[PDB]
Formats: structure tokens, sequence, C-alpha cells
């Protein structure tokens, strides 16, 4: 076991509107956007994002 | 105390693995460099006979810096 | 004193009570749900990895006959083919021609890299809930950690809280749990000793170093071909690195309630769900006699803006008139409403401004000044933010959710239709008798 040191993808910009949220993601790269609900369903989602 | 991710000086603040036994002085008192077995010399890096790591320089520079003085000998050094 | 509370298991923000005695001052509660763990009793079943394929030197017997003989390692296959005659660097091995038989073995292992890249399959059962909890009272803050299951006496040094049963029994994890380098995965493992080949757990033991593996892998002997030495063998891939490929997303990501799932123990930390019924059991100390406490004569509220919103979006302000100084609490007696601070600066005649949080569209609750109940009613306009980062503070009733200008007028329409119904009833019986008396 050790330590590696792994990317920070850009911080995305939030669009606030009624019930929902937009991320603006920059990524040159694939990353992983992974969401859940805090509720009692997750309705959890999962990609893979390339370019904006 | 903080994970094993991070290893703690003897000060309370601790730094990661990857800054201790590096060679670079990063505790407070140096408790990150003098306790692991990398006592090897770099290229340019002069070994007394005391063992000791200085800097190819500081050989016969007039003045004793070295704990045994090897580096200042006239052995080691004609004058 | 117990006090019979209920505190909403959400980590983070405080539940504000309000504890009286007869004859003695209020003192003010602020139960605070620091850290939550659910920690379920696990039974570890085995440890799967991806097999390493051993092939033993082959046997030849250059004139003579070989036996296949059972052995305990995993997935033992043996076979035995005759007329080979065999090459290695050097030519011919054997001196007969077509008696040669060869003994072909091959058995499973554990890669040397499965000391770190392995999966436990672990079967949980009923989980118990363990909570750190911030109590306030008075001036005194505590701190203690309490088992959840109603009958602990789990007490820090006084104050012995009992946690009693939460209402909602809730497990993020399934039967089933498949833990591999901290990801944890709902998955319905095949039980010890029923291993399909290339499925997950196709090789199977106690433990990485223990003699009693077991394994399904499909180890199919095949006649060799080629002149030289071979011993070919065909096989199933290996489950553990199918499933690596297909595992779909952990427990870490898919879990309800916002719950974090921690490794070693397996546990799911800070979740929100259901309700904690709360006994706590105060000092006698720390009350005091309503003789001392300051007492208000004339106190009047007046809130001057509110938005109903997840933070503190409510300011009110009220007129006090004390006879002496001193401290007290300020405690908002509705669910819709909660204030933000507990005590306040008493002194003489004055007024404070305290800020408060509400999700009803009528901040109608009812505010105590260490006594002396008084009312409040406002207008609370909806919020101008559509996304906040902090969690809401009082929960969405239904009669506190409309309000009261929506209920006159459903109220007017209603009761507009039962005074024409009432209407139709008293003309029908006046004129029924009215009749009866016509003739
Ligand atoms: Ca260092
Ligand atoms: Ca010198």
């Amino acid at each position: 076991p050790t330590v590696c040191r792994v990317p920070l993808a850009h911080t995305p910009t939030v669009t606030k509107w009624f019930k929902g949220i937009t991320l603006h993601l920059t990524a040159t790269r694939p990353t992983l956007l992974t969401t859940r609900k805090l509720g009692l369903r997750a309705d959890a989602t999962a990609e893979w994002i390339t370019g904006t | 105390k903080c994970e094993p991710s991070q290893f703690q000086c003897t000060n309370g603040r601790c730094i990661t693995l990857l800054w201790k036994c590096d060679g670079d002085e990063d505790c407070v008192d140096g408790s990150d460099e003098k306790n692991c077995v990398k006592k090897t010399c770099a290229e340019s890096d002069f070994v007394c006979n005391n063992g000791q790591c200085v800097p190819s320089r500081w050989k016969c520079d007039g003045d004793p810096d070295c704990e045994d003085g090897s580096d200042e000998s006239p052995e080691q050094c004609h004058m | 004193f117990e006090h019979a509370t209920t505190v909403p298991n959400v980590p983070g923000i405080p539940y504000k009570a309000l504890v009286e005695r007869a004859g003695y001052a209020p003192l003010n509660l602020e139960i605070t749900v620091v850290s939550s763990e659910l920690t379920p009793s696990t039974n570890k079943e085995y440890v799967t990895c991806k097999f390493h394929t051993v092939i033993p030197s082959p046997q030849v017997k250059c004139c003579g006959s070989l036996e296949c003989k059972a052995s305990s390692k995993a997935d033992y296959t043996c076979r035995v083919f005759g007329g080979v005659y065999p090459f290695m660097w050097g030519g011919a091995q054997c001196f007969c021609d077509s008696e040669n038989t060869q003994l072909s073995e091959a058995y499973v292992e554990f890669a040397p890299d499965c000391t770190i890249d392995h999966a436990v399959a672990l079967k949980v059962h009923t989980a118990a809930l363990k909570v750190g909890l911030r109590i306030v009272y008075g001036n005194t803050t505590a701190h203690l950690d309490t088992f959840v299951n109603g009958v602990t006496p789990g007490s820090s040094r006084d104050l012995k809280v009992i946690a009693g049963p939460i209402s909602a029994a809730f497990s993020p994890f399934d039967h089933k749990v498949v833990i591999r380098k901290g990801l944890v995965y709902n998955y319905d493992f095949p039980e010890y000793g029923a291993m399909k080949p290339g499925a997950f757990g196709d090789i199977q033991a106690s433990s990485l170093y223990a003699t009693d593996i077991v394994a399904r892998t499909d180890i199919r002997l095949l006649k060799p071909s080629v002149k030289n030495i071979h011993v070919p063998y065909t096989q199933a891939v290996s489950g553990y690195e199918m499933w690596k490929n297909n595992s779909g997303r952990p427990l870490q990501e898919t879990a309800p309630f916002g719950c974090k799932i921690e490794v070693e123990p397996l546990r799911a930390s800070n979740c929100a769900y259901g309700h904690i019924p709360i006994s706590i059991d105060i000092p006698d100390a720390a009350f005091v006699r309503s003789s001392e406490s300051p007492t208000i004569l004339e106190v009047s509220c007046t809130v001057a803006d509110c938005i109903y919103s997840a933070d503190f979006g409510g300011s009110l302000t009220l007129q006090y008139k004390a006879d002496r100084e001193g401290h007290c609490p300020v405690h908002s007696h509705s669910t819709t409403a909660v204030l933000k601070e507990a005590t306040t600066h008493v002194t003489a005649t004055g007024s404070i401004t305290l800020h408060f949080s509400t999700s009803s569209p009528q901040a109608n609750f009812i505010v105590s000044l260490c006594g002396k109940k008084t009312t409040c009613n406002a207008e609370c306009k909806p919020p101008a933010d559509h996304i906040i980062g902090e969690p809401h503070k009082v929960d969405q009733e239904f009669q506190a959710a409309v309000s009261k200008t929506s209920w006159n007028w459903l109220l007017a329409l209603f009761g507009g239709a039962s005074s024409l119904i009432v209407v139709g009833l008293i003309v029908l019986v006046c004129s029924s008798m009215l009749i009866n008396t016509r003739r």
C-alpha cells in the first residue's frame, strides 16, 4: 500500500432552478459524475463524462 | 492523531509518507529523516571516513566541517 | 426528571426543547446528533480472487501405464494419455514408440497478488444504531455515545440518557455483501460449496492461507498434439475478473438516506432516517427555583420579515418588561418554526431580535420567554433562492403548509356549498308542514 497523486477536475458551475440543478462540467479526460438522492430512494446515477 | 496515510512529526503535525525518508527535512525537529535507512549519498556528495554526507565543495576548503575532520586532513587533500 | 423527547435522526441540526416542572424555571434542551453508526453483525463466508492455474511437470512412463490418484487440491483435474512420444531439447525422451503414457495434472491456487486484490463474501444480519449526542442543558455541554435499542442506560457522567427504538428499521445492506478493497457491493454471491465456472466465487476458501481451497473452474485437459512436451488445457475465465468487469456501482454511491459506507468494521455512518424516542434524566442541580429566575410581566412579539427557507430566514423583535435581570430561555412551541438561539440577556425593559426558521407560509407560532407565552402572526413569503446548501430545519405539515388566505377561500367555497345545502333543507322542511296545514 502507498499513496498516489490523482487529478482534481475543474469545479463545476451550478445553475439553480426550481427543484433541480444544472452542472456545467469541463473534463478533458473521462471523469466520473455520481449523484444520489438523500431520501428513501437513491435514484443513483453514474456517467463517465468527456468534454464540456 | 491522524490516519495511516500521514506520518506524524514529533510535534503534532503530520506530513504524508511521500515526505518521509525523502532526503528533505520537513519536520520541525527533523523526525521524518533521521529514522529511515536511506543513508545513500548523492552523486556529487562527498563521504567522510565517518560516513557523513558532506558536499564535495566542502572538501579542503580550509576549515574543518565533518565530525572526524577527514574533510580537512592532509592525507585526504594535500596541502 | 424524565423528558420524553423525539429527536429526528438527522446529523447536524439541533433539536430545541424546553423542560419545566411546577415551581422551577424552564430549562433549554439542545440535542445534536453528531455522528451515527449502523454496524451490522457480519459472518465471513469465504474469500475469492483470481486463481492461478498450476500445471505440474508432466509425468511420462515410457513402457507402462499411469493411474489417476485422487487429490485434495482445488479443481484437481487428472488425465492419462497413451501414445505420446514426447520431445525435449535433445530429442525423444522415451524408447518405446507408442506405449508411452503422459499424466496431465492441473489444479488451481490463489494468485500471489491476492493478498491485496481479493473479495470477502459476508452475510450480514440485523443492524444496530449507535449515536453520538451533544446534549446541552442549561450551561453545561455533554458528549456521549449511546445504543439506540430502548433499554441501555448509556450515560456519560450523570445525564443517563436512554435512546428508544428507532421508528423505522432501515439498513443499506441486503443479506449478502461483497467487500473488495474498501468497496462494498450488494451481490447475491454463491454459497460455500456451490460454485459455478465463470461466475463470482468459482474459487473459495475460509482464508487466503487456508489449505481447504475449493474450486470449480472447468479445467479441461486435452490430448497432446505437438511432439514437444506439452500439457494442453482450456479453462473458463475468472469469475472474479468477470465480476470486476461488471460489478456495478458500490453502496458508497447507491446507498439511500445519505449514508457513508465504510469498512473495518462494515458500517453506515451519518444516516438520516426516522426518529429517536430519547429520554433524558436531567440532574436536579441544573434546575433552579422560579423565585430566583427573572419573571416577565408583559411581552409582545412583532415579526418584521420572513421567508420560509432551509436557513434562518426570519426575524422577530419582542418588547418585554421584566422586574429583575438575569438570563431567560427562548423557544418556539410549534413544529413548523424553530428559533436559532436558546437563551438571551434579560434587562428590565427592552427588546430582543431573534432569528427563526419556518416552513409554513404563515408564522403562527407561539414563543416563550422564560414563560409568559406569546403568539406571533406573520406573512411569510416564498424564498428567492431555488437551491440551498443546508438541510431543512422543520418538517412540512399539512395544516401549516396552506396559508390562511387560501384557508379562508377554501372554507368560503365549502361553507357556501354547505349554506346552499342547509337553506334547501330549511326550505323543504318549511314547505312540508305548510303543505300539510294547507289541506
Ligand atoms: Ca522529508
Ligand atoms: Ca572543510
